[PDB]
């Protein structure tokens, strides 16, 4: 068995009215610099792992999608088109 | 590829002309074919802002040139990829080769369609296009002529 007499003491015995002011800049300091550390160095990773899938595979992405046909309108100089919905899949493999 | 391959070029007028269907048709056609260089500027806006910041509140200059890449890096991340502009692109390139398939189809039959067209423009006034005021006339035949 471990020795901890004192550090049983200690947890038994603590004050419960000490209290210490936190100077407001050097909090601020540190939890930007953690915020720094986290956007630009983990936010890297992060976004590998969110986005690299959806460049590698991005039919998965993009289910439905639009065809379109045309006719001429010589009477008028216009072009009439008509749409169609359709599966977004694989094509000419 | 394919499809742009059989389109050749494409020309800002059709570009404008599928904006109805699709406002970002631009911004979808610049992030799928290599047509000009894209600059990240709202990044660099933002990096810009973040340096006047560090400028006022006296940071050191690696700080702030980082804080400048920083913007910038998270633009291009979420500019380039973005392989849903090319699904954007395939359905504009199809809109486009039907539509100069059938300009083609104008330009060939123009001067057989003069007559009738000097014809044509002076009995209706309207500029609906003939195969919607058929499918109308035939919907009216349809509901009020009498079957006899
Ligand atoms: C559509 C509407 C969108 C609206 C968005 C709004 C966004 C608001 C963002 C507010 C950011 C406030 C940043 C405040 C930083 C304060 C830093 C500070 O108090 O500490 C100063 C300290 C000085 O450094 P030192 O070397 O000790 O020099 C001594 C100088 N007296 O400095 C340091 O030690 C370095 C501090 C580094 C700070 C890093 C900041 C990273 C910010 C990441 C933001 C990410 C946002 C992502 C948004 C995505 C949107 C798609």
């Amino acid at each position: 068995m471990l020795d901890d007499t004192k550090y049983i003491q200690m947890a038994q015995k603590f004050p419960r009215n000490v209290s210490v002011q936190l100077n407001k800049k050097l909090f601020v300091t540190r939890t930007w610099f953690r915020n720094y550390y986290f956007v630009g160095v983990f936010g890297i990773f992060a976004y590998f792992i969110y986005n690299q899938p959806k460049i590698f595979a991005p039919f998965s992405g993009y289910p439905t999608t639009v065809a379109y046909k045309a006719q001429p309108d010589f009477l008028n100089d216009q072009v009439i088109f008509y749409s169609q919905q359709r599966q977004n899949t694989l094509k000419n493999f | 590829l394919r499809r742009k391959q059989q389109l050749g070029k494409i020309y800002p007028e059709e570009v404008s002309s599928y904006t109805q269907i699709n406002p970002d048709i631009a911004n979808d056609l610049n992030l799928t074919f290599n047509a000009k260089l894209l600059w990240p500027v709202r990044g660099m806006t933002v990096g810009a802002g973040f340096f006047a910041f560090a400028h006022l509140f006296n940071l050191p200059y690696s700080f702030r040139l980082g804080l400048f890449v920083l913007p910038t890096a998270v633009e291009l991340a979420f500019t380039w990829g973005n392989k849903t502009s090319q699904f954007k692109s395939i359905e504009f390139m199809d809109y486009l080769l039907q539509y100069r398939v059938s300009k083609a189809l104008l330009e060939k039959n123009a001067k057989h369609f003069a007559e009738k067209k000097a014809a044509y423009q002076k009995e209706i006034n309207s500029s609906q296009s003939v195969q919607d005021l058929y499918n109308q006339l035939i919907t009216l035949v349809s509901e009020q002529a009498p079957s006899e």
